[PDB]
């Protein structure tokens, strides 16, 4: 039978449900759009922008060679 | 409509609720025909509006326009599009007629008579009434024969059809002497499907096409008249299952065979599918590549006839397994190719060395180069070239699209024929809903070894 | 009879933990389509 | 074994849909019933052992029971004023969102 | 291209061929509205 | 129930829409973190500094070409913690160094452990036998041998599969070119098991659906069933006779039928896992010495095995330069093996 | 009582009391399959080398010519012949017939006819026994796959030499060359087929384990439950309700199958549709409609190329492309 929760068919056909969720879902969509468009995605996760793939120093692909100085090596390779 | 309560058929099998409703079935069929005409007109309008004259037809992803070009509409000598108005006229006519067909279908499906066996006895029928079904079959056979004769009249009196083998380049000819010889017609029909023979796909002139269409029109009209005036014999009543689903399965098998044949004809033929509007075929591109490389290396001072390849067989010219002089390399498998730009250089015993050493024409060279570069290879996202190429060319051959789509359709309709033939044979016998617990057939047989 | 159900349950958290980030990521990916190289 | 009346399918307006959800059909139990293709019925109905086991699989595990639906939720408590406030809020939020999307982009 | 007199109606032509797929989807929608009886 | 353990067990093993159980504490957090790590890596994190590629939607990749990439070969077999001696607490540089792959793998293994534990717990709560929990051992062994044991026997995590579609395709092609994985008898047993399992599934479904019993008057036969009924819904005698006269042999035991159905794919996957474990140490069934010697002495002897050897050689030579940037292989165009005119 | 010779023959042919059903499709099936089996065994044991590429470079595939089971195969027909019909009576001698690859064509044709007749005979016995006739529809998926790899691909590529060899290492070579030329791994239809086989294995194991976990106790601990089941019994031997409860608590209630008929239909439908789509993909790729080509797709601001896993796959394809036939090519493009 039922485990003690409101049926999904009852919830999904509710004026209250569609009044609450006419704000939350578009708000999350706009939040994601603003996260991408404001440049936060590049800075938080360290992805290269199209103009930052190759710098004036090196014109080849990056290569990390040291395991314990890996932090400093990747800091040097990411320099703009 | 109806419901599972009073029918026993679920919503995913709802079209089976109108098996015994003649009026609603007729409405559904008319609406579907309207849909087909609508697609034809809309696609013609879409293709005519996106056509540029600086590129050939096969380079722009068109599949309906080359059908009108082969009928001699808006094309000129050599296979160059001159006028694009008849395509617009055809598309407009199809789109407008689709409205009438759709209105008829909607009327007959919604508010028309539900079962037209009491008010319209001429149009009413019963699936188990063999005479009425045979009469309808004869009427539609007469209609199809009239359509074939209508095609025949175009190539004779109403301007003719495009002939890619016409002297002095391809042009819209008029067919005056069709081949109606029984030996010629029976030769194509009862030919082997293997290489060299090719069954009916190997028809290589428009005279044979027009003669065969005369034959098929006469046969269809005579068969329709024969079926209107007769009823199935005892040997036919003893062999078939007589129900609507059975008739559907028969038609499904027939049109699956038709779809496979259409796929093969699109892939292989060059007469009814001129390379000027569909691009080169499979073998045509390989032959063109070998021809153009031979021409280039000959221009650099080389002996093409006596040149020896890495395997010792011949770089440019070798011998077919029967003796004919053919192009060398891996294109030795495509020596059955026969195209308008290559035939003039071919003698009785194969390619003529002197002809291709002194009498090769610039138009032939240009055709070979163009068909070499536009080979029927591509990817799903429309990237031309082999699978190990880069993203530079947006091209997939119109032959590839038609061949792949129609093979898929033919296979799926063969599967549908299997499903419906099995279901009809089971339902007529009376055990399509399961085994009877009270009387199980297996329990009454002696056990096996 | 009258049926009364709780609003916040374990199922609520299970649904939302997968629904909220999905919509956020879908919005981000949609924004990603209009970036010019 | 199964009581059809206690399966929570009694609050459905459409009689045909209600009969469909319980796995029942009064038409099919008649001995003269003929389906679309033209096959006679043996009087079994939708399910042969409907009396022995109470009901069908449809009447055993339904997935649409309006009886168990909450008494609330079919009427919005906040009324017309709540809907007006929601309309104002959604218009304001849509304007703010489109302004932010336009401003943060490259026009 | 379309004749010069039919140029303004080009956007209408560009969306025509999807109507049969829309028809199949409309049949599904009608069945859903009927509630799959 | 008065003790802390008793009340906690009462709440955890409750009847709910989503069963939590005692194993939920291990399953749900780790599984959620693994899924989130994969989605974040495929959406935002790149692979430029560890592999030299682009593996994110942000950089212009679709669902097929986006992946979470393995660390560089310099890192060896480091577990690459966020607080380890390589990232040193920097989240952005941890993501750039390839630490999300180890994050996802280490959380996914514990999620698999938690899922088998959940299967055991639910089976014991309902008072049935744990054969479904036994059947998960094959997927768990495949995951353990492919993603952990094989990289642990190689240079580093760099040669592990990357969590993506095209990355897995590259892994498969690498296994063909370097290991001759198609010629491994254990892989042959695995292929046989998978294909036989598909055969069994299709044939059992068709045979059951086409030997039904007439329990209703409607053409829709799905509505003539009741789960609490006693009689079987299809004719085992009829099915057995049909398959005895068509094939030659047929099942006469439902329990044996379903145990065979369970047994085939599990054994296939376990055999493939043993093969990959063996391959982790480059113990590859790569060549036949007699065939190589005969082809060397006689320049006329050729079989399909030699052609496959040549294909593997070409794959290795042409993929080595870009697939392994750490080796710094610079190959002049005249040393790469090549055919005539191709 | 039957009296006519034809009536008695028909009664014997359509008899349900035979140890193996013959039928009218079996009349076609038995001789073609026996012919193909005999030729296959004899060629696999003692056949001479076959010139497969038509470049006078014979390839050995027989056990008697220095091969094992893994290496032995039946070499496809010569490239010189192409799609031409090459029956045994079109050769000057059996020595010439065996040198060009006749047995491959013979076996392929007879096998195609035999499998079609096998599916027909499946339908026939289903009809004679009083069953529902769709086990034959299930068999259409492997039949289509075999047809695609043995007939349609040579049909579209212009030669039987591009067909799949009747061996193991030959099969691997076919797969590798197919990947190098069509990028099959990137084809959505191949992805659907892989999903079909993986899901088939998943669901087979799932169903077997769930049924084995709900067996009702009818034996002791010193004997197997298979002895607990009795052939021809009327009562069900396992608890469908218990299995459904376990699965619905494993994932959630409305994910399991409460209907045995629906569950078995799903089991039948998944792998069949998967294999249908993968066979359609092979047949489509026969006419040179390859998979997705995401090569040099990611480009940075200044125009340079940023590589991807697709580009690594492309490098592997280039590696296995320039070597699939060393001496069979004289011109830069493999247009066939
Ligand atoms: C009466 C019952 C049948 C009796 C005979 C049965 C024989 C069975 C033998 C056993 C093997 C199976 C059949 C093999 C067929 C091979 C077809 C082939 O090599 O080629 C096919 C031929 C194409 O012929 C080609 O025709 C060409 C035409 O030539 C000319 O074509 C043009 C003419 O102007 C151009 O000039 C061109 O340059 C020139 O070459 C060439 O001759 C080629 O060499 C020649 O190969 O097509 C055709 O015959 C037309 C279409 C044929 C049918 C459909 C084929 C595809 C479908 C296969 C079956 C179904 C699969 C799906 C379902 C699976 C589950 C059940
Ligand atoms: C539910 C269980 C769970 C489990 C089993 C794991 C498992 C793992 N995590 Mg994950 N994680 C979880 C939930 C979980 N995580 C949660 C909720 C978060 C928050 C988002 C994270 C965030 C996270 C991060 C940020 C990282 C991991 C990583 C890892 C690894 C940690 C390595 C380590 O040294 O542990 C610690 C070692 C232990 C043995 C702990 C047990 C010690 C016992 C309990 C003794 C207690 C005694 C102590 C002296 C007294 C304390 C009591 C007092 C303070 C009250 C391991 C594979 C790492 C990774 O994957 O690297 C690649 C890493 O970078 N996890
Ligand atoms: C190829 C198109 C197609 C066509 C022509 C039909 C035709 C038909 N269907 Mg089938 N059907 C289809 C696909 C199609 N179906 C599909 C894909 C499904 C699966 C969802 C079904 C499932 C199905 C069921 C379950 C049932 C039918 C039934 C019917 C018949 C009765 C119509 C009716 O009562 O309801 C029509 C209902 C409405 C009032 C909706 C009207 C909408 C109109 C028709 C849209 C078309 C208008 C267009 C936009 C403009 C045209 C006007 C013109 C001037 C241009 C009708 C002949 C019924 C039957 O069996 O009859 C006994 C029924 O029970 N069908
Ligand atoms: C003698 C009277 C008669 C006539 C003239 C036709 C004629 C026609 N019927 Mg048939 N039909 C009849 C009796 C008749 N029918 C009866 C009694 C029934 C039982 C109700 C049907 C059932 C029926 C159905 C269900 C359908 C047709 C369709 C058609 C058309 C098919 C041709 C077409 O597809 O164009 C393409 C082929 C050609 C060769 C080109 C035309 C060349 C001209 C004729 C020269 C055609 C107009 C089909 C249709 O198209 O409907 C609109 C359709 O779906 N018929
Ligand atoms: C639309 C397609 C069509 C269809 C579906 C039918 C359907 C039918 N026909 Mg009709 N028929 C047609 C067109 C069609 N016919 C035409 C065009 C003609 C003129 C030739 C005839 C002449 C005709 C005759 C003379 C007879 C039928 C009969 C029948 C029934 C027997 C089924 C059968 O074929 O046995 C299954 C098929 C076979 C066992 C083998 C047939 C294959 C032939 C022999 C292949 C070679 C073709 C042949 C030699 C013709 C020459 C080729 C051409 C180039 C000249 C069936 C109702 C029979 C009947 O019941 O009449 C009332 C019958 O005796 N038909
Ligand atoms: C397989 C089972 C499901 C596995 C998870 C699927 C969803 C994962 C995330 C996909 C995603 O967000 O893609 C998001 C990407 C984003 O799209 C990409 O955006 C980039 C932005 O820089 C570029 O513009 C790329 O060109 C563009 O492709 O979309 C796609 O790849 C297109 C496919 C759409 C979704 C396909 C889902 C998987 C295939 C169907 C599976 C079910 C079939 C029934
Ligand atoms: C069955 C269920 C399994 C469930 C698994 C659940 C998660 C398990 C958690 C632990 C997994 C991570 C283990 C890391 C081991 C590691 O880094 O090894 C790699 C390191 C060694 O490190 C290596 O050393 C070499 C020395 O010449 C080189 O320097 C290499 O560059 C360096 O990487 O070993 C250890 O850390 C411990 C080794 C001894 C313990 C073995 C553990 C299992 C090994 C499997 C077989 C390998 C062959
Ligand atoms: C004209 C006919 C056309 C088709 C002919 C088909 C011929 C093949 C038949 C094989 C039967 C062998 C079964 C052995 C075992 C046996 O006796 O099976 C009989 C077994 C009996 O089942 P029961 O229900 O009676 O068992 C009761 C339990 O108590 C058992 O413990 O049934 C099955 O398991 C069916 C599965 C067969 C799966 C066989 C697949 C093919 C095997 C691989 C072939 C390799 C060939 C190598 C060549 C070099
Ligand atoms: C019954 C039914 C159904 C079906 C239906 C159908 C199928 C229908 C169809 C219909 C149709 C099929 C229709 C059509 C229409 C059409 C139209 C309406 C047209 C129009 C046109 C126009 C308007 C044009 C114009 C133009 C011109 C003139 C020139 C150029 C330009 C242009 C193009 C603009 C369904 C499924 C729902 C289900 C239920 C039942
Ligand atoms: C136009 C044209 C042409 C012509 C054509 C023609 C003239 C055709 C014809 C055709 C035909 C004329 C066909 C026919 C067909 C037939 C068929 C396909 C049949 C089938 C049959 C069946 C399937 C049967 C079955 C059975 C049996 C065997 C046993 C008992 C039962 C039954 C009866 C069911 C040509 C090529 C010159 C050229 C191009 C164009
Ligand atoms: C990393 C990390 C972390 C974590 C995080 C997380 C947990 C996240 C999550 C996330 C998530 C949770 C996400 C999600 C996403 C999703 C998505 C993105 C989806 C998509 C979808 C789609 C695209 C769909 C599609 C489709 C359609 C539409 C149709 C049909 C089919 C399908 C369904 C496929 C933490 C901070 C703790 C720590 C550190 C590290
Ligand atoms: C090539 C070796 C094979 C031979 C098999 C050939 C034929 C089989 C033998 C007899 C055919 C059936 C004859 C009639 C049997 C009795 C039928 C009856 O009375 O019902
Ligand atoms: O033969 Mn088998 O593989 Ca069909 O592509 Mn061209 O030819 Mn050869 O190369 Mn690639
Ligand atoms: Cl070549
Ligand atoms: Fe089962």
């Amino acid at each position: 039978g039922a485990t003690g929760e409101r049926p999904f068919s009852d919830i999904l056909t509710s004026i209250r449900y569609w009044v609450i969720h006419s704000i939350t879902i578009p708000s999350l969509f706009i939040a994601g759009w603003l996260f991408v468009s404001t440049g936060l995605a590049y800075d938080v996760f360290g992805s290269p922008r199209p103009n930052e793939y190759f710098t004036e120093d090196r014109q080849e692909t990056p290569l990390i060679t040291d395991r314990f100085n890996a932090l400093e090596q990747v800091k040097k390779l990411s320099e703009v | 409509g109806r419901d599972q309560e009073s029918t026993g058929f679920a919503w995913w099998a709802g079209n089976a609720r109108l098996i015994n409703l003649s009026g609603k079935l007729l409405g559904a069929h008319v609406a579907h025909a309207g849909l087909i005409v609508f697609w034809a007109g809309a696609m013609n309008l879409f293709e005519v509006a996106h056509f540029v004259p600086e590129k050939p037809m096969y380079e722009q992803g068109l599949i309906l326009l080359p059908h009108l070009a082969t009928l001699g509409y808006g094309v000129g000598p050599g296979g160059e599009v001159i006028d694009t108005y008849p395509y617009f006229v055809s598309g407009v006519l199809h789109l407008i007629s689709s409205a009438v067909l759709g209105f008829g279908g909607v009327y007959h499906s919604l508010v028309g008579p539900e079962t037209l066996e009491e008010s319209f006895p001429f149009f009413g029928y019963v699936w188990k009434d063999k005479n009425k079904m045979t009469t309808i079959l004869g009427i539609h056979l007469i209609v199809l024969g009239l359509g074939a004769w209508l095609l025949v009249w175009k190539a004779m009196y109403f301007g003719g059809i495009y002939d890619t083998w016409a002297p002095g380049g391809g042009d819209v000819r008029i067919i005056t002497n069709p081949t109606v010889s029984p030996g010629v017609i029976f030769g194509y029909l009862f030919r082997s499907p293997f290489g060299g023979d090719g069954w009916i796909v190997s028809v290589d002139n428009m005279e044979d096409v027009i003669g065969g269409h005369i034959w098929i029109g006469t046969l269809c009209i005579f068969g329709g008249i024969w079926h209107i005036l007769t009823k199935p014999w005892a040997w036919a009543r003893r062999a078939f299952v007589w129900s609507g689903e059975a008739y559907l399965s028969y038609s499904l098998g027939a049109i699956s065979i038709m779809g496979f044949t259409a796929c093969c004809m699109a892939w292989f033929n060059t007469t009814a599918y001129p390379s000027e509007f569909y691009g080169p075929t499979g073998p045509e591109a390989s032959q063109s590549q070998t021809f153009t490389f031979l021409v280039r290396d000959q221009r650099l001072g080389a002996n093409v006839a006596s040149a020896q390849g890495p395997t010792g067989l011949g770089k440019y010219l070798m011998r077919s397994p029967t003796g004919e002089i053919i192009f060398g390399g891996e294109t030795m498998r495509f020596w059955d190719f026969r195209g308008p730009w290559l035939e003039p250089l071919r003698g009785p015993n194969g390619l003529d060395l002197n002809k291709l050493k002194n009498d090769i024409q610039p138009w032939q060279e240009r055709r070979a180069a163009e068909y070499m570069t536009h080979a029927p290879l591509g990817s799903l996202n429309s990237v031309g070239g082999v699978a190990t190429e880069i993203n530079a060319v947006n091209y997939v051959s119109p032959r590839s699209w038609l061949a792949t789509s129609h093979f898929c359709l033919g296979f799926f309709f063969f599967v549908g024929h299997l499903w419906h033939a099995g279901r009809a044979r089971a339902a007529a016998a009376g055990f399509e809903k399961g085994i009877d617990r009270d009387n199980e057939p297996v329990l009454s047989m002696r056990p096996l070894d | 009879k009258s049926y009364t159900y709780p609003i916040f349950t374990v199922r609520w958290l299970a649904v939302h933990a997968l629904a909220v980030p999905t919509v956020f990521f879908l919005g981000a990916i949609t924004a990603m389509q209009f970036i010019q190289r | 074994k199964i009581d059809i009346s206690k399966q929570g399918l009694n609050s459905i307006q459409n009689e045909t849909v209600k009969l469909n959800l319980m796995g029942k059909s009064k038409t099919m139990e008649s001995k003269d019933w003929v389906d679309p293709q033209g096959r006679k019925g043996k009087g079994y109905g939708v399910y042969r052992f409907a009396n022995k086991y109470g009901a069908n699989v449809d009447g055993y595990s339904p997935i649409y029971t309006p009886d168990t639906w909450s008494e609330s939720g079919d009427s919005y408590k906040l009324g017309t004023k709540g809907l007006i406030a929601w309309a104002g809020l959604i218009v304001v939020l849509l304007g703010v969102g489109i302004n932010l999307v336009i401003s943060t982009s490259a026009l | 291209k379309l004749p010069e007199a039919y140029a303004p109606f080009d956007p209408i032509v560009d969306v025509l061929p999807v109507i049969p797929v829309l028809f199949l989807l409309l049949a599904l929608v009608w069945q859903a509205s009927v509630s799959f009886r | 129930k008065r003790g802390w353990f008793d009340v906690v067990d009462d709440w955890l093993r409750r009847d709910r829409f989503v069963f939590v159980g005692w194993s939920g504490l291990l399953l749900f957090p780790t599984a959620y973190l693994a899924l989130g790590g994969w989605f974040t890596g495929t959406t935002f994190v790149t692979s430029w500094y560890t592999h030299g590629l682009a593996s994110s939607y942000l950089e212009g990749c679709n669902f097929l070409t986006a992946a979470v990439s393995t660390p560089a070969n310099s890192m060896g077999h480091s577990l690459l913690f966020l607080w380890g001696p390589e990232a040193q607490g920097d989240f952005t540089r941890w993501c750039q160094l390839g630490g999300l792959w180890t994050f996802v793998a280490l959380h996914g293994s514990f999620s698999l452990i938690g899922f088998m534990l959940r299967q055991f717990e639910i089976a014991r709560s309902v008072k049935i036998r744990p054969y479904n929990a036994i059947a998960f051992s094959a997927p768990i062994s495949v995951f353990v041998s492919v993603f952990l044991i094989y990289p642990l026997g190689q240079s580093g995590w760099f040669f592990a599969p990357s969590f993506g579609v095209a990355a897995i395709f590259r892994f498969i092609l690498f296994f063909q070119g370097f290991h001759n994985w198609t010629l491994n008898p254990f892989h042959m047993m695995g292929v046989a098991g998978v294909l036989g399992a598909a055969l069994l599934c299709a044939i059992h479904g068709a045979t059951v659906e086409n030997t039904l019993f007439e329990d209703g008057d409607g053409a829709n036969t799905f509505r003539a069933f009741n789960p609490t009924q006693a009689e079987e819904t299809y004719s085992m005698v009829t099915a057995n006779r049909f398959w005895s006269q068509i094939f030659g042999v047929a099942f006469s035991n439902k329990r044996w039928l379903h145990f065979f159905m369970l047994f085939v794919p599990v054994t296939g996957l376990w055999m493939s896992a043993i093969g990959v474990v063996g391959l982790a140490l480059n113990l590859r069934a790569y060549d036949f010495v007699s065939q190589e010697i005969r082809a060397a002495e006689d320049p006329e002897f050729e079989t399909f095995y030699t052609k496959n050897i040549l294909l593997n050689e070409g794959i290795r030579a042409w993929m080595a330069a870009q697939d392994q940037p750490h080796e710094k292989l610079v190959f002049p165009e005249e040393v790469l093996p090549r055919g005539n005119a191709l | 009582e039957s009296t006519s010779l034809w009536a008695r023959f028909c009664e014997w042919v359509t008899s349900t009391e035979n140890r193996l059903y013959i039928g009218w499709f079996g009349v076609l099936m038995i001789p073609t399959l026996l012919t193909a089996t005999s030729v296959f065994i004899i060629a696999f044991i003692a056949a001479p080398p076959v010139d497969i590429d038509g470049i006078r470079e014979p390839v050995s595939g027989s056990l008697l010519y220095g091969n094992n089971i893994i290496t032995g195969a039946i070499i496809p027909t010569s490239n010189a012949i192409g799609l031409h019909f090459y029956p045994i009576w079109e050769a000057a001698s059996l020595d010439e017939w065996l040198y060009n690859g006749g047995p491959y064509q013979l076996i392929v044709c007879h096998f195609f006819l035999g499998v079609c007749s096998y599916m027909g005979r499946e339908w026939e016995l289903s009809f004679r026994l009083g069953m529902r006739p769709w086990i034959a529809v299930a068999y259409s998926a492997p039949v289509a796959a075999a047809t695609a790899v043995f007939i349609i691909y040579p049909l579209g590529q212009g030669s039987f030499s591009d067909g799949m060899p009747l061996g193991i290492s030959g099969t691997f070579n076919f797969m590798i060359v197919f990947q190098a030329e069509h990028n099959i791994l990137m084809h959505p239809f191949h992805m659907l087929g892989v999903a079909g086989v993986f899901g088939g294995s998943l669901f087979s194991a799932m169903h077997g384990s769930l049924v084995t976990s709900s067996l009702i106790r009818e034996t002791t601990e010193n004997e197997s439950a298979n002895e607990g089941y009795k052939f021809g019994q009327e009562e069900e031997t396992y608890n469908i309700v218990a299995a459904h409860g376990y699965f619905g608590r494993l994932i959630f209630q409305y994910a399991s199958f409460n209907n045995s008929r629906s569950l078995h239909f799903f089991l039948a439908a998944w792998p069949v549709v998967g294999i249908w789509f993968t066979a359609l993909g092979i047949s489509t790729m026969a006419f040179n409609l390859n998979g997705f080509n995401f090569n040099q797709s990611v480009v940075d601001s200044q125009g340079r190329v940023i590589n991807t896993w697709a580009d690594i796959i492309n490098r592997a394809n280039l590696g296995m492309e320039v070597m699939h036939e060393r001496n069979a090519h004289n011109f830069p493009l493999d247009l066939a």
